[PDB]
């Protein structure tokens, strides 16, 4: 009865499976593809965690469902977003954009998402809804001022935490929340949650950012400085701006069209830089923000486990 | 902190839109 | 009028954004199919989801750049902070099973999967299903249900012109023809 992780992680994979099947082939096979090439499935992971301090003393089967949910709207996004990014591999094997073709991966995402709403609904406090919906909606328009801020040396730091805020910070921030809603947790324990959650998001970002300088074109799966290629002026970048003038004006300069070794020397000046770990550090002082109220939270496995969690969480590297 | 400030400029204009 | 509203409301949530491509809206849809009586939000719930649907599927027939993509999904989680304020919980699954069909119906279209009995029937689901269900929910059950194959009766004056972009990968002769050789039947 000693919830076990790896345990629960199997329960809500095995209903994305079944959730996953269509009456239309195609969509079937890609939604499979995308599904067992794998990711990390940590919104589901918070949910149930998140769920621990209410008051079900198991997990409940409205709770796997907001989990079931949560990473299918997730996957809806990585399969529309591989398409507009024209990306290539997604977890080791081929986009559904190239394994198949542009019209298959637009649908499939429509199907994904379509899904999470079915599933949303077990739920039943109506205020969640208008949560998890006006939160989706900033997610969106959040991904659109950064395709819109693509190679726009002139943003602020304040204006990057905002990005990453909406771009990832927030669906972890819902998991907790929602997770804590769901097995009827309190004001202060659910305020607790969707404040731990949303530290642990804007970490985890700050810290996918430091990896794209400090990785490998093969742990990656993907060049390098790819985020800048791609124009994603990020922290790590913002940071070395500030203190180097010359630097800053290489940025000012840049653009898709530019020659890949100007890219070449400004990813190659952020890695021998400090930069990279005065970033670093904002993911730290993030992660302690959260540690910090993990503990304000009662004593037991589900506290061991979450605080084991947001541990490894920022002693990740991949 | 630092990050004492920004979470609450954020926190502003979730409300004051 | 629901077609104006919706303007407005894509206009607040477009805000911040530098320039986007276009979004038709589908008069037809927010004209006639205005039987009132039913909820205003419910009205342009339906042709919020409608217009995100056809938006994505254009940006693959009129070549509108990928950023595209992200505007069809803001009106589509527009959709959805939508169906947050109709409080109607069973009206969100009857038409969400509505919006993975529609989309298992177009993605067996452009996989040429479909026979020709399923095309048209198909056809139809795509091209009604929406307000089908949406009508049908809020003003009475047997309403448009008896007029089911006949609130697809607004398409009387797109004369053998109506290509509809998830028909993209079938040439115009087919289409007309599946599309007339099931209008000269469907009435009466």
């Amino acid at each position: 009865a000693k919830l076990n992780m790896n345990n629960e992680i199997k329960k809500v994979e095995q209903r994305l499976e079944k959730a996953i099947k269509s009456k239309d082939s195609v969509l079937e096979q890609a939604s499979l593809h995308l599904l067992s090439s794998g990711g990390k499935r940590v919104r589901p992971a918070f949910v149930i965690l998140s769920s621990q301090f209410g008051k079900d003393e198991q997990t409940s089967e409205q709770t796997y469902q907001v989990a079931v949910a949560l990473e299918l709207i997730h996957m809806a996004t990585l399969v529309h977003d591989d398409v507009i990014d024209k990306s290539d591999k997604r977890r080791g094997k081929l986009t559904i954009s190239k394994k198949w073709d542009q019209t298959t991966a637009i649908l499939t995402g429509n199907f994904l998402l379509a899904l999470g709403l079915e599933h949303l609904m077990a739920v039943k406090d109506n205020r969640v809804h208008q949560l998890i919906s006006e939160s989706i909606v900033d997610v969106c328009r959040g991904e659109l001022f950064q395709f819109q801020d693509q190679f726009n040396s002139q943003q602020t730091i304040i204006n990057y935490l905002r990005r990453i805020n909406r771009k990832t910070a927030l669906l972890i921030q819902i998991s907790t929340e929602v997770g804590a809603i769901t097995s009827q947790s309190d004001k202060e324990t659910v305020r607790k949650l969707k404040m731990i959650g949303h530290y642990i998001g804007m970490s985890f970002q700050i810290i996918d950012d430091v990896l794209d300088f400090t990785s490998t074109e093969k742990k990656l799966g993907k060049p390098v400085g790819s985020d800048l290629l791609n124009g994603h002026i990020t922290l790590p970048i913002l940071l070395e701006m500030r203190k180097n003038p010359d630097f800053k004006l290489k940025i000012e300069q840049l653009r898709r069209d530019s020659e890949r070794k100007e890219f070449e020397e400004c990813i190659q000046i952020i890695r021998k830089s400090d930069s990279i770990d005065e970033a670093k550090a904002v993911s730290s002082k993030y992660l302690s923000k959260a540690l910090n109220l993990i503990s304000e939270l009662p004593d037991g496995h589900p506290k061991s486990l979450l605080l084991s969690l947001t541990k490894k969480m920022g002693s990740r590297n991949t | 902190k630092h990050y004492l400030h920004d979470i609450q400029k954020s926190y502003l204009k979730s409300r004051g839109n | 009028t629901t077609v104006s509203k919706l303007e407005r409301q894509i206009e607040e949530r477009l805000k911040g954004v530098s320039e986007y491509e276009s979004i038709n809206i589908n008069h037809r849809l927010g004209k006639l199919l205005d039987s009132y009586d039913i909820p205003d939000v419910a009205k342009v719930a339906c042709l919020t989801i409608d217009t995100s649907m056809r938006h994505l599927d254009d940006i693959t027939y009129n070549h509108l750049s990928k950023h595209s993509i992200l505007i069809g999904d803001l009106i589509s989680a527009h959709f959805y902070t939508l169906l947050a304020e109709i409080n109607d919980l069973s009206f969100q699954n009857e038409i969400s099973k509505a919006i993975v069909e529609i989309n298992e119906l177009k993605s067996s279209l452009h996989h040429q999967a479909l026979n020709d009995y399923e095309i048209s029937q198909a056809i139809v689901k795509i091209e009604t299903l929406f307000p089908y269900i949406t009508l049908s929910h809020f003003g009475i059950n047997i309403d448009e249900s008896e007029i089911y194959n006949y609130l697809f009766e607004d398409m009387s004056d797109y004369y053998p012109s109506y290509f509809k972009k998830y028909n993209q990968s079938e040439v115009k002769h087919y289409l007309h023809d599946i599309q007339k050789s099931y209008l000269k039947s469907r009435g009466n």
